[PDB]
């Protein structure tokens, strides 16, 4: 059990946290009836848990649908699997941010209420305990961004006990539709990092231009992307539900991960990372994961490995892996960079292996890190919005949205705060 | 006769011990459902077998253990096993909430729900059966189950029933590399607490064990059931002796009390040999000499260290197959001119070792091939401190970190109960070095 | 610059309950030495001894007045200067938190404001205010006018990076001492936080007091501000056996403990960056830091034997604390 609730808003997360329930429901295989087609006990039971059973043992998906605009929901719906979410679970504010993340902020909040105490009632009863929620939304752009502020703030605080993680696309540093749009992401993020005990983020251009290389196709898809990143989710929630010979609790591995819990956050990271021609042609020998997982490219945020530091780096492999293919992988990481390495502690990575291996490739692995050049460069962002600031455009906007200045200078300045740390985290190996 | 009743402590501790139990029950020929279409257990029930089982039922073999776990998940595959069907309900048990590798988190918050029942359900058992002449107590430094369990366990197990024998068998981090950063706190914080409640504790090297083993092996790498089916299979050889006479059977606690001179030394090390892979059991029948010399050698030790470097206070050996005396004084004169091998002044005397009439019992599906006689011995030295300290030192630089302070700090748990724990290795190390010096 | 940050230590006669408890007194003060010598053992038994020297030291027998007398006194002055001032007192409830505060501090301390600053007949204004941090949030006692939790958000006043602005609380102002005091009694009912099973009280919040005095003088004018602050301690959750919720909060402080453990750590380090922002409270204290306030530490510690763990910590956190360098300076203005 410990189910988590999945949410989907922001237009983007419309998109992105519907394909990863979605997807994860094609995970599940259980028939779009939402019973569960899959023979697999194993599957099923896991699968049960996070899905309440409907009568006729359907599958109830836990999400919410959150609309920008009442369409979204709709194309939601009218997309695959509508089926299989009871169309009352879900409900939407029509409003949505407005791409404002203040704006959406302030308004959505008062749909949020009440679609949030209902769905949470019910999943409150739904699961003795959840491990957490898990939120899907673009910061970046100001839905996401503004429910999620809202959202956040309460949700996190309905239950302190409750340990979730927040995911979001944040903006390409590389190009922004708008700068306003960032904006409003940044506001939203920046109350949000404190807020959040863990935030995922990846950087739209990097993962669209890994994605994009990799694919050799004309561009990345979004959806398809998404579904790249859903099944990177896939794979931590499958694992860490899913028995393993080695598996490791979120809490312990989420308390480990900072050093202690003063780091906010750590940074996502994928494997097995391949190119779309590459992983798709290739086959990853034991080590194979682990090299691709090491390079940059891995990342899906870009980053320069140097440049980053890993605070720690963690990998779930999925399936079995010989203890010898353990010995490769961990000794590997020491003899490759001493600074990559955390000098403090020796065994900076640590991995679980699924008992099972993931549904198509037998070995999976995540990365865990951060990337210190990542989070420089949105601050940077930050920065080309202090520069806005110069402009002050759209001050007045902000003055509807009714954040104050000061929020905005101090959601820059906390960032600033940290940011130094970020470097800092490069300066420790 | 006596049965005895295993513990296993996170998920490490229950799957060594499900090594151990099903060895047993193959041993015996017991059928796994717990009655065999064999006959019924050794001499009815044999010493073997009640410890292993009680024959109730009547007419059923149910084996003495008590499984749990914080996490839910390795219990489950226990339910899932045909072993299962062998383990009433009872003796198995499972826990909702895992560890999350905290020694103190788990221990505190897991324990106290925990430790009712399982004090009940041993309860029941300890008072149904006769008694153990000793348990053996499985789990995982690394593991913060094991940690946080094994840390509540002690004291009450301790303080309830004092005079029982406790043995620990634990994993010890490979200094080669820890899986978590948590698991030098886990582990420290963990150990010398209980330690000293405990009369000895035993740590394993992964890193070694799993090295020589899989060397042994010559093959990439051994499975963690082919590693546990080494741990299982020398164990099994251990009860046999107690279970039954040997050439020389003894009390092995109180053989063991003669080993160790000291409380103050919980445990000797001990060791296995003939060093048996399969392919090392292949190789060579064992001779009273080739064993010890096997045994002798860092690569038969289990644990990496340098045998020369300590010193030996004295060693027991167990026999396993048929054995002479003879061939066991041959050894014994081969050893004891040998150089290498170090006497400490204090005592002046090998003695002493036992024999087991019954050939070296194996894992079932040992990986190794058989040997002739299986001994075990145990050597006190500096250098098997040394390892604890290797692995303090990185511990040491976690506190010098002071990184994560605050996860035991929501245990309550103090930077002071771990500088106890570092001073009280160090203590320990200079008590190991005194009483390593001859 | 400034002068160092001031601390003191007091180790607390042995508390009744350190009697139930048969706890025994390792601690030895030496108060002409100003040592305080705790029987460590080391790894060996409490032969083994620590000795710390003090900028000044109190036995258990110290009379509470006089420790006033040498710490705050001193204070009151350049509280009338302008100074900005903080005393912090840590340690144990039974070395006397409470036995502090229950008796003054807190009452006897506005009337000699009030005498000092009358014979001083400057025309001036006294402002009280009472907060309590429970569990990360902020809760107004001063003003039960103002809610149970004071509005509380906290910015920069660009003035003082450090610096802050506590947007909300009121302080009001009254000439009288008297008019303090019914705030006073007022105030002190909200700022109680919850017992405990160990101890008849505990500190559940950190309760900070702070007095603003205003004075005009034929013109210049001064702003003076006292800073009272009462730490908040937890106890073992394990040990304590307390309910979960309560093991819960106490576990949250308690981790806090470390977390300003930490702090500390870095103004030792003069490492580049001080984690203020990560609590409240040291957010607060931000700019008092070694900062431009004139900060003073009263330690209280148990002799007993029992609690090694808070004796190391008061131990590590007075060496920890002499390395800030406190830059108090007269906040005089004219
Ligand atoms: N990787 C992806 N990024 C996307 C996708 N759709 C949008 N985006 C990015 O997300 C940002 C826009 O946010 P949303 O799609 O969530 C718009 P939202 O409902 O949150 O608010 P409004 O602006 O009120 O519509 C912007 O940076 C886009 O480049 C997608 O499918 N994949
Ligand atoms: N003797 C063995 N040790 C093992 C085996 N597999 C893993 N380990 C070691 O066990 C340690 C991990 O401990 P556990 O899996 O028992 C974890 P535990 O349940 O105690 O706590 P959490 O999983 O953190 O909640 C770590 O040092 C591993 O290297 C095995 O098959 N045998
Ligand atoms: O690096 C270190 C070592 C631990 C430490 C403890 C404290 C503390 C912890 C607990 C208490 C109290 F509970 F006894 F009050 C007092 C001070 C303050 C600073 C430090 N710095
Ligand atoms: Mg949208």
């Amino acid at each position: 059990m410990r189910e988590i609730v999945h949410i989907q808003a922001g237009q983007c997360g419309n998109q992105i946290g519907a394909k990863f329930w979605e997807v994860i429901s094609d995970e599940h295989g259980i028939d779009p009836t939402g019973s569960y087609h899959g023979d697999s006990d194993l599957q099923l039971e896991r699968i049960n848990v996070y899905y309440n059973e409907a009568a006729g043992n359907k599958y109830v998906p836990r999400a919410i649908l959150v609309d920008l605009e009442p369409g979204t929901m709709d194309s939601v719906r009218s997309g695959p699997f509508g089926q299989i979410f009871r169309p009352d679970n879900f409900v939407f504010g029509q409003s949505g941010a407005g791409n404002n993340w203040a704006k959406g902020h302030y308004t959505e909040g008062a749909e949020l209420v009440d679609s949030v105490l209902d769905v949470v009632r019910k999943e409150s009863e739904s699961c003795d305990c959840l491990q957490g929620f898990q939120l899907t939304h673009s910061l970046g752009g100001g839905t996401g961004s503004g429910m999620g502020t809202l959202l956040i703030s309460k949700i996190r605080e309905e239950y302190p006990d409750r340990i979730m993680n927040t995911f979001s696309v944040v903006p390409s540093p590389k190009v922004s539709d708008t700068v306003v749009e960032p904006y409003n992401a940044t506001l939203s993020v920046h109350q949000l990092v404190e807020n959040t005990d863990e935030t995922y983020c990846i950087d739209n251009e990097a993962l669209y231009d890994i994605c994009f290389r990799t694919l050799k196709l004309t561009t990345p898809t979004y959806g398809d992307l998404n579904h790249l990143v859903s099944a990177t989710m896939s794979g931590v929630t499958t694992c860490l539900r899913f028995p393993g010979q080695l598996n490791a609790d979120l809490r312990k591995l989420a308390v480990n991960m900072v050093p202690f819990p003063r780091l906010h956050f750590f940074m996502p990271g994928f494997a097995p990372l391949t190119s779309r021609g590459s992983q798709q042609y290739r086959a990853l020998t034991v080590p194979e994961l682990t090299q691709q997982m090491f390079d940059a490219k891995n990342m899906m945020a870009a980053c320069d490995p140097r440049h980053g530091r890993y605070l720690t780096v963690a990998a779930v492999f999925r399936g079995r892996m010989s203890m010898k293919e353990v010995d490769e992988q961990m000794l590997n990481v020491q003899n490759k960079n001493s600074s990559y390495f955390v000098e403090w502690i020796p065994n900076n990575v640590k991995t679980a292996v699924c008992d099972i291996p993931p549904r198509g490739l037998k070995m999976s692995a995540t990365f865990i890190g951060n990337s210190t050049a990542i989070q420089e460069l949105f601050k940077r962002i930050s920065e080309q919005f202090t520069a806005m600031f110069r402009r002050k455009a759209f001050l007045h906007w902000y003055t509807g949205e009714g954040m104050d200045e000061m929020e905005f200078t101090e959601a820059e300045s906390n960032m600033n705060d940290l940011v130094s740390e970020y470097q800092q985290y490069q300066d420790a190996t | 006769m006596r049965e005895c009743i295993s513990i296993h402590v996170g998920q490490a501790g229950v799957q060594i011990g499900n090594a151990c139990w099903e060895l047993y029950c193959l041993e015996h020929g017991i059928q796994p459902d717990g009655q065999m279409p064999s006959d019924k257990t050794i001499g009815g029930g044999d010493d073997s077998f009640n410890t292993f089982f009680s024959e109730t039922g009547a007419g059923k073999h149910v084996p003495r253990a008590v499984f749990v776990d914080l996490e839910p998940t390795v219990i489950d595959e226990v339910r899932t096993g045909t072993y299962r069907q062998l383990f009433h309900p009872e003796q198995l048990i499972t826990g909702k909430e895992d560890a999350a590798n905290n020694y103190a988190r788990g221990h505190y918050t897991i324990g106290k729900e925990i430790i009712d029942l399982v004090l009940d359900r041993i309860r029941k058992l300890a008072d149904q059966c006769t008694g153990l002449q000793g348990f053996l107590v499985f789990h995982s430094f690394g593991g913060g189950t094991g940690s946080g369990f094994t840390s509540l366990l002690m004291e009450r197990l301790s303080v309830d029933y004092g005079k029982k024998s406790k043995l620990e068998f634990s994993i010890y981090p490979a200094p080669q590399v820890s899986t978590a950063v948590v698991e030098p706190y886990n582990s420290i914080l963990t150990t010398h607490t209980t330690l000293e409640h405990s009369d000895c504790a035993f740590m394993v090297d992964n890193e070694a064990i799993y090295d020589i083993c899989r060397r042994n092996l010559d093959i990439e790498r051994p499975t963690y059931t082919n590693l546990n089916r080494l741990i299982s299979q020398i164990v099994s050889s251990i009860t046999a002796s107690l279970r039954f006479d040997g050439a020389l059977n003894v009390d092995l606690t109180e053989f063991q009390t003669n080993l160790v001179p000291y409380p103050r030394i919980h445990f000797p090390l001990a060791t296995y040999a003939p060093v048996i892979s399969a392919e090392k059991a292949y190789h060579e029948q064992l001779s009273v000499a080739e064993i010890t010399n096997a045994c002798f050698e860092p690569a038969n030790q289990m644990v990496k260290c340098d045998p020369r470097h300590g010193k030996y206070m004295a060693c027991c050996l167990l026999y396993r197959g048929d054995v002479v005396p003879k061939d066991v004084n041959a050894a014994i004169a081969t050893i004891k001119t040998k150089r290498s091998i170090q006497f400490v002044d204090w005592c002046p005397t090998g003695f002493k070792v036992g024999i087991n009439y019954q050939p070296p019992t194996v894992v079932p599906g040992g990986d190794l091939a058989k040997v002739q006689r299986a001994v075990c011995m145990l050597s006190n030295t500096t250098a098997i401190a040394e390892a604890w300290a290797r692995l303090d030192h990185k511990f040491d630089l976690m506190y010098a970190k002071r990184a994560f302070v605050h996860w035991y700090v929501g245990e309550g748990m103090e930077e002071g109960e771990f500088s106890e724990a570092r001073e009280d290795m160090a203590a320990l190390e200079k008590d190991y070095e005194e009483v390593g010096v001859d | 610059k400034g002068k160092n940050i001031q601390v003191v230590v007091r180790c607390r006669p042995f508390n009744l309950a350190e009697r139930k408890a048969s706890a025994h007194s390792i601690v030895e003060c030496d108060p002409v030495r100003k040592e305080v010598s705790v029987r460590t053992g080391g790894l060996a038994d409490k032969s083994s001894r620590k000795t710390y020297t003090f900028d000044m030291v109190f036995g258990a027998s110290t009379k509470q007045i006089d420790v006033y007398r040498s710490v705050v006194c001193p204070i009151l002055d350049e509280v009338i200067m302008g100074y900005n001032c903080t005393i912090f007192a840590y340690g144990q409830t039974g070395t006397g938190k409470t036995f502090t505060m229950e008796g003054g501090i807190i009452p006897r301390t506005l009337h000699q404001i009030f005498e000092k600053l009358t014979d001083n007949g400057t025309e001036f204004s006294v402002k009280v205010s009472l907060l309590e941090i429970y569990n990360e949030e902020l809760f107004d006692l001063l003003n039960p006018s103002s809610d149970v939790s004071e509005r509380l958000q906290m910015f920069d006043d660009p003035r003082n990076k450090r610096g802050v602005i506590i947007k909300g609380l009121e302080e009001i102002t009254v000439h009288n001492k008297d008019e303090v005091y019914q705030i006073l009694e007022k105030g002190a009912a909200k700022r109680t936080t919850a017992a405990t099973l160990m101890n008849a009280y505990s500190s559940r919040s950190h309760s900070v007091f702070s007095v603003t005095i205003h004075m005009k003088e034929t013109e210049l004018v001064k702003i003076g501000k006292l800073n009272l602050v009462d730490l908040a301690g937890s106890e073992n959750i394990g040990r304590s056996g307390a309910v979960d919720k309560r093991a819960r909060e106490a576990g949250n402080i308690n981790q806090s403990l470390l977390t300003l453990g930490r702090v500390i750590t870095a103004l030792v380090e003069r490492t580049p960056h001080v984690p203020y922002r990560e609590s409240k409270l040291t957010r607060i204290l931000q700019d008092s830091l070694g900062g431009r306030t004139r900060t003073s530490i009263i330690a209280t510690i148990s002799p007993a034997s029992l609690n090694l763990e808070e004796t190391l910590s008061t131990l590590e956190y007075a060496h920890r604390a002499k390395n800030i360098l406190n830059k108090p300076e007269v906040n005089q203005k004219l």
